[PDB]
This record gives structure tokens, sequence and C-alpha cells, in this order.
């Protein structure tokens, strides 16, 4: 067989029913992101004369 | 499995019953069959001899 | 509103245990002068499904 990948000829045994040289590449990506931020202020005063 | 029951009509039986902590908190039931039945070994004993 | 003030509850036990099922969670909403004034009732989602 001539492999269309790695670009070479190869020999096969009578033990293998089929050696194919198809290519498939299947990719799945998941990227998930969070960010959060807070700020707070309180003040009081109580006064006399 | 509970170890195979003695043969009847050429078949054994065995039972497994999810006896570890059960499917809980809404989790899916155990993946499989509770009981199996299989043909007995007497054909080896008679035939291969 | 800072809607991330409110609770990161766990998701509810899966409604259908093994087919096309759903789960939900909610903010454990306690109303306060903050919630009333800072548009929280308007912009925050109370429950996620
Ligand atoms: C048994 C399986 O797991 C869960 C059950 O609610 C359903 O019946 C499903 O078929």
């Amino acid at each position: 067989v001539f492999s269309g990948d790695g670009k070479d000829f190869y020999r096969l045994s009578g033990n293998v029913l089929s050696y194919t040289f198809q290519v498939k590449i299947n990719n799945d990506f998941n990227y998930e992101f969070y960010n959060s931020t807070w700020s707070y202020v309180k003040h009081t005063s109580t006064e006399h004369t | 499995w509970s170890s195979w029951s003695p043969c009847v009509q050429g078949k054994k039986t065995r039972s497994r019953e999810c006896n570890n902590p059960p499917p809980s908190g809404g989790g899916r039931s155990c993946v499989g069959e509770t009981t199996e039945s299989t043909q007995c070994e007497d054909e080896e004993l008679e035939h291969l001899r | 509103c800072f809607c991330d003030h409110y609770a990161w509850t766990q998701w509810t036990s899966c409604s259908k245990t093994c087919n096309s099922g759903t789960q939900s969670r909610h903010r454990q909403i306690v109303v306060d002068k903050y919630y009333q004034e800072n548009f929280c009732e308007q912009i925050c989602s109370k429950q996620e499904t």
C-alpha cells in the first residue's frame, strides 16, 4: 500500500483483513469562563453640643 | 453475582441485585440485568471425551 | 446589581433520572434595601434551569 500520510510505501501481512489509509481527525473544545468583582462602603456619625 | 443455581432443563441461573449503596439522590439505576440464565456444561463432559 | 452576592446553591436532583432530564438552582433571594434600590429585582435571574 502507498500511505497518503507520512508519504511512504508499506508491506501488509495475510493476518490483516484490511489496512486502509483513511484519515480522520475529530476535535472538540469547550472553554468556560467566569469573573466577578464587588466594592462597598458604609458611614455613620452622631454628634452633640 | 450470587453463584449459579444448580441446573434445571439444561440451564443455570444467577442473580445480582444492586446491594451496594442504592441508586440515590436521583442518580440513574444500575446499568445491567438483575438475572442471567445460561446453558449447562454437560456437552463438554459428554462430547469432547 | 451585584447578583453574585446571592447563593451558589447546588443543582436539584435530576428530574428524569436517565432520559432528556433537567435540573435547576435558585439564588436563595433575601430582599433588603440594597436589593430594592440597586435594580436587583429587574436585572438578576432568580432561578437557573
